[PDB]
């Protein structure tokens, strides 16, 4: 059931964002995303979760003009958890270039969405939507490849000091 | 504070390695890697760097230190592995390295250097500093200056794009900053389609180390070139001279003469145009733009203390005839002064020492020898409690 | 038909009273007025006033004037003195971004809704030469997100962000003389509130009144709909959308209603009178990587075709430089499940 | 710089639920989900948005083929009234 | 200055230069043993490399002439076995004419004053023609070596360095 | 017909215009000024161009702050005060910020243009922490810009830090106020009569009130000091408190068009000046 | 690079360019390099007070007063005899090499220069192999510091050696990696049974060595090595001691190897993902 869990995430996200230009109701002349400063409580939309399991999780906070969407990743042990934690703390300096994310997380939560509404003009909103799906299509296997990676090279880095004696 | 520090310092085309306290590095090595043709494990180590770079045929040399900025980091960073665990032998653990990087470097570029040594080798201590900077501190043992001073002028003469720099109060100013694409390289194609020319028998395919070695041991400015041919035609005997080269193939020595490719290599500095219709503009003025650009307060410190920097300066009274051809420049322009006007006229003098040869890395051995390298270093817990931020700036 | 200008979106889109000329700001300082020349688009006029974006403008299709409303808090009157339009400057009394902008068909005074829970409504008064601004503060909580006239040149619709569609009574009483009375009350001063809508879910994004302005619709964020009556005495009768999310919908008779959202495709609807029954329509269109040929949302609907009775032809502009042109009569074929009274 | 103003200014059950659906098998979610009327599939969806919220040891798995059938019953508009409900349950 | 003076008069594009020649008698003529086409040899390894050579005077349009009459002259040494086989071959190129102001073939004619009349080309003919003899004399004793039939090779090493990249024929 | 001879910025033109028509600076070194102008209280300017009497004025250009109490014909001029703080100071702060940052400036050569990045991407913000919840936490704030030697550098939360810092005395070096504080000073320092009308009268001129959000600051942080010293603590008394403060649209060049409406001119001026009576 | 450097490459490119300065008839030059290597070792080349031709090695340590307990003196002034000089102030050893006495062969003494730290421990380990070659047990086990934190544990027993670093792991990333490592060490002998076997342990010492002060903490694992005398006997004692006097070495670097395998692999993969997030974004 692991193709059904992005389905149904794929058919929240695309009514997720459906938005729009709003200026600041607190601030004059300003445009600042409305589910970070939360300072109007009328506009944030209810937030709502989606999961398969006791982990994998993924929070949706609505608004008028942005979305911040934030995704569980599957940990199963310590020795993916420095891959998870780096995996992430890699990209989360690069957030400058690779430009809809956030630099923290949510607390309790691995990597944070940004979506604003600039961001779903120059771009092709009906394909955020499908990128956003591909990130979590291929981190479960990212670092599935590099847990086999690391336990390949430590035997041909044993092997060969071993029969050196 | 009882072991010394690394200043690995990776120039353009040669890396200057060392530690602490030294005169001189303990190496000279190519800034180049053999690299095979992913690679797992056995097949991503075979990493050789330098001198066995040049030599092997089965393997392509990168040379990702390119225009100073980095071609490319996945192949950087496994120079950077190898040039501590197998040449430095250093502890990866117990020395405050010093990086360096030439001017104009994006502060993207620094925290994807400074990620990789917090984060793969677990240094306790890390300064990126500009190269223009520690260029200048390492004239500051010379006997041309008494009192220290950290600004000025420096010519560094690197191997991709030579660069000129105004510097100031220990940090560079990148509004006036130029390329000229005269390098170290550029003197090498010409003068061996010189000896492609007159000498005969010298095999194509390694007659570009054959034209490098003549111009490092003969090569000599010379001062004026209207009285120099003459000097061939009337002394065949103190300007003629022979070189002995040694056939890498056929195995055999080679004489071959020492004749016109001697003045006219270093002269091309003083006239582009001998090699490149693209620049008729000569460096007896294109430093002294690069000086017309910065405020009216900064000029007169910036006469006094002009820098030679790189590999590419260490030829015989280089310093000595482009200080009459700067002064050439700068009177001409008071010279339009007092006829249409009083100010008093200005001294300008040009540095030279010993280790300009490689005086980037002698900066190095004036810092890491300090207890203040040791006040101003980001630790190992600052990139972890702050994050990057830190270290994507420089500090003084 | 599909003509694409630009990269940009495009705010709003209004014409000329013979519906040629169109004049749309794509995502910037300037809003470009655009003309048919054959199947030739020709960029006519540009205005470069503005400090800040432009937000939403109306043509006005018989003085030949044009209205601004923007993010500068500023407003201006558009007026054509020969080839160069020339600017009017109107003070408002509010300090932050407007929303929208349409004119009242007397074309003596205009509607702006804006964020400081207040609607500033400015006619036009003759000794000074002055727009000037008179405002409908209670009960507006939030920002009003849409307008539209009542055709008796007196009420005036309102939407904002508080859920509630308060529909107004706006008689300037010195620019214009006591009107005939109206099927939702009597007495008609200005700022009198007249009646709330019984809406406590989804924004109002949009609001129409019909062309006898007794009947009245708006369409709300949740996907609803929903519509009330003059002369049925404030009877909000309720339907749900089973699509997605919409912002633009119009009348084309006085009981019969398009419109179109984030897919830019239409699907009818009809006020069954009779029954009680607003029932949502099919569609009624047929059949990158996009079925529909305007790639983003809609951003706005409006009638090329005679005003909103007759009712023909129709376009679609959004948040893309594109316009699907669409007429009814066009639509009438090949649609096997539509439905029109 | 230290007080928040913002606010200040003059102007603007649970447990039967789980109970049921992860009792309720997998294979009943069309029989159970297109019974209700145009409101029921809103209530219903709100419900979805409960157990995937606050999970448990058998809640979230099952309810992502309850959420699969009224995906298309409820179409993609029937989401947003959990979003823009300022007063819900 | 050191190629111009008003003692002497600008006849053609340039000013007709005081030779010393082969012979003496009734010439243009200077009192120094150097001439113009000697310092046309003397500063002419200075002079090799440019791409645009200044005009301070229009001696350079007979010092640049000169550059691309030696620009032929190293087309034809190149193929020279004995000092009678490379005269020859200079009495040939001696005589042989190429165009020379305002004229079609003949290359940078944007520089050049042109003389329009029937008189003072032929006289500049006259004048070229003493170009072409009093050069290629001087050339024997300088390209090759005092051991006859050496040809330096410190002359060899210009064969494919031009003013610029122009063709002389085509 | 109205002359207008400034100290950092100089104008000149003519009676019932709309701008000044000609634009120049002065180059003893006003007395030479006369030369190339001939040929083609500021505040009682200030308030009759809004078209007051009684009010508080935001004077904040480049050289230096003032902020002036003013009545109906005359001025308040112990009242009025004069600041230290310039626009200037805001850039050779900015410049420091985006230094550690990590691009090089030079204070002398790189100066106007980090002015046209003040001009285009900085502003203020209404408070400081949920502000600073943008640099750390989110992409938002970065946007580009392109220097004119052609390099693209990007800034982040160096844009809201324009005016912060040097409220501080520690960055300033100079005990002070903020920006309300001294506002807040003055009436309480001014009469009781014309106190709410104060309130409902605050006036922002100069072009270095083009920040966005300014008279979003000024309201908040006055809600404070309000609260503070003169209410001491109550509720719903500071909420019948009266809070409107003006920006014109065309303030920038409005000291030279608000004396175009007073300006009843005559059939001669010549017969009163010392050099021409 | 896979195995280390045993060979010293910052005095083997040094000295070897010095004979042949000699051997040239040059003269020779002021020459003196101050520069370091592993394990906190220190050294020091340079001229004695004042003459070219005379050339000092020069190495301070720390353990030479817990290591000379181990008959050090016997070992190194055997092998290099008058070459080794009385100790510079300062300094542990001092070596002198005079350049007017140059051997025949000079690609000895240059090689052995390079060994200069591993003369050290093989001292300690020559004592310990007569000890097991000779059965004479009963003896107190060598506790030698080579770090701060760092110790040397060494055993003899009736038919093997065992011996024991006390590793220090000092930030927290590397611990989880680095326990990956110690799994195919004690799977060593899936297919090369003729190895010396390895035990693992993490933040707990060995029972063996539980009466001793040694240390509980997260940094820390205790990694053994079982040395039969087919491996310490006479033929290839100096085989054993090279590989290994640098295991904690050579162990710090294929963690940082596998650290920054990660980094050219997932630097690789953020292009990826920043190529699909263009396409999204319009051609125009
Ligand atoms: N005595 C000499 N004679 C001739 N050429 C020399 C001499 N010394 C050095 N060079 C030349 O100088 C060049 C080295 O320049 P440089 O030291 O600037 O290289 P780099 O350190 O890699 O560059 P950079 O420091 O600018 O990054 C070499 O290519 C060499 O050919
Ligand atoms: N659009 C803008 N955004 C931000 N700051 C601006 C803007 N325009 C101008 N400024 C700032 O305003 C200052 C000048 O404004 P102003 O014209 O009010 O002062 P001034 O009249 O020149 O000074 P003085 O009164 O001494 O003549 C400049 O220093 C500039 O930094």
């Amino acid at each position: 059931t692991l193709r059904p869990y992005l389905s149904a995430v794929r058919a929240t996200l695309q009514a997720a964002l459906c938005l729009e230009n709003f200026s600041s109701q607190v601030v004059e002349r300003h445009n600042k995303p409305e589910v970070e400063v939360r300072s109007s409580k009328e506009l944030l939309l209810q937030p709502v979760t989606i999961s398969r399991n006791e982990k994998e999780k993924v929070l949706i906070e609505g608004s008028i003009n942005s979305v911040r969407v934030s995704i569980a990743v599957k940990q199963a042990d310590e020795i993916e958890k420095i891959l998870c934690h780096k995996f992430m703390r890699f990209m989360m300096m690069r957030a400058e270039n690779f430009f809809i994310l956030r630099r923290k997380p949510v607390e309790g939560y691995d990597i944070s969405f940004l979506i604003t509404n600039f961001h779903t003009e120059q771009m092709y909103k009906h394909k955020l939507v499908d990128f956003v799906i591909h990130f979590m299509e291929e981190i479960d296997k990212e670092i599935s490849e590099m847990k086999l990676s690391v336990n390949a090279r430590a035997r041909i880095v044993a092997e060969e000091f071993l029969k050196n004696f | 504070g009882r072991l010394p520090a690394c200043v690995v310092d990776c120039g353009t085309g040669y890396t200057k390695l060392g530690y602490a306290g030294n005169t001189e590095p303990q190496f000279i090595i190519p800034s180049c890697i053999a690299i095979k043709e992913v690679m797992k494990g056995v097949d991503d180590l075979d990493f050789f760097i330098g001198d066995e770079a040049i030599e092997k045929p089965t393997y392509a040399t990168k040379w990702p230190i390119r225009h100073g900025i980095v071609e490319d980091w996945d192949l950087m960073e496994r120079f950077m592995e190898q040039v501590i665990f197998k040449y430095l032998r250093a502890e990866p653990e117990d020395h405050y390295f010093l990086l360096t990087e030439p001017p104009l470097n994006t502060p993207e570029n620094r925290e994807y250097t400074a990620e990789i040594m917090f984060e793969s080798f677990n240094v306790p201590g890390l300064y990126i500093a500009v190269q223009a900077v520690l260029a200048l501190a390492a004239s500051w043992t010379s006997r041309q200056v008494g009192e220290r001073t950290l600004t000025g002028t420096v010519i560094d003469s690197g191997d991709g794009v030579t660069h000129v720099i105004p510097v100031a109060e220990g940090y560079v100013i990148g509004s006036c900053i130029k390329h000229i694409p005269i390098a170290g390289r550029d003197i090498t194609y010409f003068i061996q389609q010189l000896l492609r020319d007159r000498e005969v028998g010298i095999p194509p395919e390694q007659s570009l180390e054959t034209a490098k070695a003549v111009k490092e041991r003969y090569s000599y400015v010379c001062p004026d070139l209207v009285k120099e041919f003459n000097k061939y035609d009337t002394d065949g005997s103190k300007w003629i001279k022979q070189y002995t080269g040694i056939n890498a193939i056929s195995k055999k020595e080679f004489s071959i003469d020492v004749g016109y490719e001697r003045f006219l290599g270093p002269e091309i500095f003083f006239h582009p145009e001998f090699a490149n219709p693209d620049f008729t503009q000569p460096i007896s003025e294109v430093v002294d733009e690069v000086i017309q650009n910065c405020p009216i307060d900064v000029r007169r410190p910036l006469y006094k203390n002009i820098v030679l920097s790189g590999g590419s300066t260490m030829f015989r009274d280089f310093g000595r005839r482009l200080q009459r051809d700067l002064k050439r420049t700068v009177d001409a322009r008071l010279k339009l002064s007092e006829e249409l006007s009083k100010p008093k006229p200005i001294d300008v003098q040009v540095i030279t020492h010993h280790m300009q040869r490689y005086a980037v890395w002698f900066g190095g051995s004036m810092l890491a020898s300090t207890p203040e390298f040791y006040q101003v270093c980001h630790t190992k817990k600052d990139y972890e409690e702050i994050g990057p931020s830190i270290c994507r700036h420089n500090p003084v | 038909a599909y003509h694409s200008f630009l990269v940009e979106p495009i705010s709003c889109h209004a014409w000329n009273k013979d519906r040629t000329q169109i004049a749309i700001c794509p995502n910037n300082h300037e809003v470009h007025i655009y003309e048919k020349s054959g199947a030739k688009w020709t960029k006519v006029h540009e205005l470069k006033e503005h400090n800040g974006q432009v937000t939403g403008i109306d043509w006005a299709p018989e003085s030949n004037r044009i209205v601004t409303c923007g993010t500068d808090r500023n407003a201006y009157v558009w007026t054509l003195k020969g080839r160069t339009w020339k600017p009017t400057l109107v003070i408002l009394r509010i300090n932050r971004a407007a929303r929208c902008v349409r004119w009242a068909p007397n074309e003596n005074k205009f509607a702006v809704g804006s964020g400081s829970r207040v609607i500033s409504i400015c006619y036009f008064e003759q000794e000074n030469d002055w727009w000037v601004c008179k405002h409908i503060k209670k009960p507006i909580r939030s920002t009003v997100l849409s307008l539209d006239w009542h055709p008796n040149n007196v009420l005036l619709a309102a939407g904002s962000c508080d859920f509630k569609c308060r529909i107004f009574s706006a008689y300037i009483k010195e620019v214009e003389e006591r009107p005939a009375p109206t099927p939702w009350g009597s007495k008609m001063p200005f700022g009198e509130l007249m009646f709330e809508s019984s809406s406590s879910c989804g924004w109002v994004h949009g609001v129409c009144f019909s062309a006898s302005g007794s009947r009245v619709a708006w369409v709300s964020h949740d996907s609803t709909v929903c519509l009330a009556d003059a002369d049925k005495k404030m009877a909000v009768a309720t339907l749900a959308s089973e699509t997605l999310p919409l912002l633009a919908l119009t009348f084309i008779t006085d009981n019969s209603l398009v419109a179109a959202g984030h897919d830019c495709f239409p699907v009818l609807f009809t006020y069954d009178a009779a029954a009680g029954m607003l029932s949502f329509g099919g569609r009624l269109d047929v059949p990158a990587g996009l079925d529909s040929l305007h790639k983003n949302s809609v951003s706005q609907i409006s009638v090329l075709s005679g005003g909103k009775a007759k009712c023909s032809q129709f376009c679609t502009t959004g948040m893309d430089g594109g316009m699907s042109i669409w007429d009814v009569k066009s639509l009438e074929s090949a649609l096997k499940d539509l439905k029109i009274k | 710089r230290r007080v928040d103003i913002d606010e200040f200014d003059e102007n603007k059950a649970q447990g039967v639920v789980l109970k049921v659906l992860t009792n309720f098998k997998s294979s009943e979610i069309e029989q159970a989900v297109q019974s209700l009327d145009r409101n029921g599939v809103d209530l219903l969806m709100k419900y979805i948005y409960k157990g995937f919220e606050k999970p448990t040891e058998n809640s979230s798995a099952v309810l992502l083929q309850w959420h699969e059938k009224a995906l298309a019953v409820g179409g993609l508009g029937s989401i947003i009234r959990v979003l823009t409900a300022r007063k819900t349950v | 200055s050191s190629l111009m003076d008003p003692d002497t008069k600008l006849i053609g594009n340039m000013a007709l230069l005081p030779i010393r020649s082969q012979f003496k008698g009734p010439a243009p003529r200077e009192t120094k043993d150097t001439d113009i086409v000697d310092e046309a040899i003397y500063y002419f390894k200075a002079n090799v490399f440019f791409k645009n050579y200044e005009i301070k005077n229009e001696a350079d349009r007979t010092l640049i002439y000169i550059t691309l009459y030696i620009s032929e002259c190293l087309k034809k040494l190149q193929k020279c076995n004995s000092k009678s086989q490379g005269e020859k071959e200079m009495y040939t190129l001696g005589i042989t004419n190429f165009p020379i102001p305002g004229e079609p073939g003949f290359p940078l004619n944007a520089i050049y004053a042109k003389p329009a009349n029937k008189q003072e080309d032929e006289v500049m003919r006259a004048y070229l023609q003493q170009l072409r003899q009093e050069t290629g004399l001087r050339l024997c004793e300088k390209v090759f070596d005092p051991q006859n039939d050496k040809p330096s090779k410190w002359w060899t090493c210009f064969v494919k360095r031009q003013f610029m990249n122009k063709s002389l024929s085509g | 017909v109205v002359c207008d001879n400034g100290t950092g910025f100089v104008k000149c033109g003519y009676a019932g215009s709309n701008f000044p028509e000609h634009i120049f600076p002065a180059i003893d070194d006003m007395k030479h000024l006369w030369d190339y102008t001939f040929g083609p209280i500021q505040a009682v300017l200030t308030l009759y161009a809004q078209g007051l009497l009684t009010g508080v004025v935001v004077d904040s250009g480049d050289g230096v702050t003032h902020i002036c109490p003013v009545y109906e014909g005359f001025s308040l001029p112990h009242l009025t005060r004069r600041l230290d703080i310039a626009g200037r100071d805001i850039t050779r702060y900015l410049i420091k910020l985006l230094l550690l940052r990590g691009y090089a400036f030079n204070h002398s050569a790189d100066f106007e243009t980090v002015r046209m990045i003040k001009e285009k991407l900085c502003y203020v913000g209404y408070n400081i922490e949920q502000e600073q919840k943008l640099a750390l936490e989110t992409t938002v704030l970065v946007e580009s810009y392109t220097l004119p030697d052609g390099r693209i550098i990007k800034v982040g939360g160096e844009r809201f830090e324009a005016p912060e810092a040097l409220f501080q005395p520690h960055l300033i070096n100079v005990e002070g106020v903020g920006v309300a504080e001294l506002l807040f000073n003055t009436i309480q320092a001014a009469d009781i009569d014309t106190r709410s009308e104060f309130y409902k009268h605050i006036v922002l001129s100069g072009g270095s009130t083009m920040y966005p959000g300014l008279p979003s600051r000024l309201e908040r942080e006055l809600k404070q000091l309000y609260l503070e010293r003169v209410l001491k603590g109550d509720v719903e008394k500071l909420s019948k408190f009266k809070i409107r403060i003006e920006d014109p649209p065309r303030r920038k060049h409005m000291v030279f068009l608000g004396g175009a409406v007073l300006a009843d001119i005559m059939k001669d001026k010549d017969n009163f000046w010392m050099t021409r009576q | 690079m896979i195995l280390l450097e045993v060979n010293n490459r910052i005095i083997e490119e040094t000295l070897a360019l010095k004979f042949e300065n000699a051997a040239a008839g040059n003269k020779p030059e002021a020459v003196e390099v101050t520069f370091a290597d592993f394990d906190g070792v220190l050294y020091h080349i340079s001229n004695p007070n004042g003459d070219k031709t005379k050339v000092m090695v020069s190495i301070s340590l720390k353990f030479y007063k817990e290591l000379q307990a181990h008959g050090a003196d016997e070992l190194l002034k055997r092998v290099y005899g008058s070459f080794l000089v009385n100790p510079e102030s300062g300094y542990n050893v001092s070596l002198l090499y005079d350049l007017e006495n140059l051997p025949a062969s000079k690609d000895s003494i240059v090689h052995q220069a390079g060994m200069l730290k591993r003369n050290c421990f093989a001292s300690v380990f020559e004592k310990y192999f007569q000890f097991q070659e000779e059965g004479k047990e009963g003896e107190n086990r060598a506790v030698i510091h080579y770090r701060d934190d760092e110790t040397m544990y060494v055993e003899s027993k009736k038919d093997r050696v065992t011996v024991v670093f006390s590793t220090v792991f000092k930030d927290d990333d590397d611990v989880v990696i680095g326990k990956v490592f110690m799994q195919e060490f004690k799977e060593g002998r899936r297919a090369s049974h003729t190895a010396p076997q390895v035990l693992f342990s993490h933040r707990e010492p060995p029972l063996e060595l539980k009466d001793t002060d040694a240390a509980v903490g997260d940094n820390i694992g205790y990694i053994t090595f079982v040395l039969f005398p087919r491996h310490t006997n006479a033929s290839a004692r100096d085989n054993t001691i090279n590989l290994i006097h640098t295991f904690r070495d050579y162990l710090h670097y294929h963690i940082k190897c596998s650290k920054a395998y990660i980094h050219t692999r997932m630097r690789a993969k953020t292009s990826d993902f920043l190529k699909v997030l263009n396409r999204a974004r319009p051609d125009a």
